[PDB]
């Protein structure tokens, strides 16, 4: 369970080129067709996309050197076409969503499915600042009664 | 909410118009924001514009 | 990869309150 390198380099990797390909096909717009298409499908696929490059936005701040140094930086360049574009990606098929869902109907399936991924993502978005939030409560309920003890 | 409260805002044309016909497509984007938000509800319980 | 298993159903299941468009498995966004 401390041997996940070979995922993350499948998966960094794929995390790269995969979602450069989520830069178009999980950035799904024009016009709507269902708001991307389904952007449940295309922009929450983006942010499981975007959940799988928090490994390279939010735990990239969870491993800040952990044991190497190209973990976040050869895996950087990865997630230039990793992170933000799943993360815009999936804020492209979210402003593209709502504002997909600020288009008059906005419909029945669009705002279902682009709204679904806004809430779903949205949600657990805020569960998962919330849980880093209270990584900083939890931490100072528990690292400020270890440094802060005070002792 | 600021889509249909920047649409609605954006829809006052302030001159207004005639004298006050922002209120008129305004809310008019008012009436597309209570169906977009039941809509939405109707769409998404934990976010995106419930009411 | 990027889907990333699943962003297609199961990571908008997380809160998928809309049926039907369906684009989305299943159910709910709070269970406390």
């Amino acid at each position: 369970v401390n041997t996940t390198s070979s995922i993350y380099d499948r998966i960094y990797n794929f995390v790269a080129l995969m979602e450069h390909i989520e830069r178009l096909l999980v950035a799904e717009l024009a016009e709507d067709a269902l708001e991307t298409g389904c952007p449940h499908l295309l922009e929450i696929h983006f942010l499981l996309t975007s959940a799988r490059d928090f490994q390279e936005q939010v735990v990239v701040m969870a491993k800040e050197a952990t044991e190497d140094a190209q973990r976040t930086v050869m895996k950087l360049f990865s997630r230039l076409s990793g992170i933000i574009s799943k993360f815009d990606k999936l804020l492209d098929g979210l402003t593209y969503d709502i504002v997909e869902m600020a288009r008059a109907e906005q419909i029945s399936l669009a705002i279902r499915l682009f709204k679904i991924y806004d809430l779903e993502e949205r949600e657990d978005l805020r569960i998962e600042a919330i849980r880093n939030i209270i990584k900083k409560k939890e931490i100072e309920i528990e690292k400020s009664s270890i440094k802060k003890l005070p002792n | 909410n600021s889509i249909s409260e920047m649409f609605g805002e954006m829809r006052e044309k302030y001159v207004g118009d005639q004298k006050f016909d922002v209120l008129d497509n305004m809310d008019w984007i008012f009436n597309e924001l209570i169906i977009v938000k039941e809509h939405i509800a109707n769409c998404c319980p934990p976010h995106w514009n419930i009411f | 990869m990027d889907r990333f298993q699943i962003g297609d159903e199961q990571l908008l299941r997380f809160y998928q309150l809309k049926t039907i468009n369906p684009t989305h498995s299943w159910a709910q966004d709070s269970s406390k």
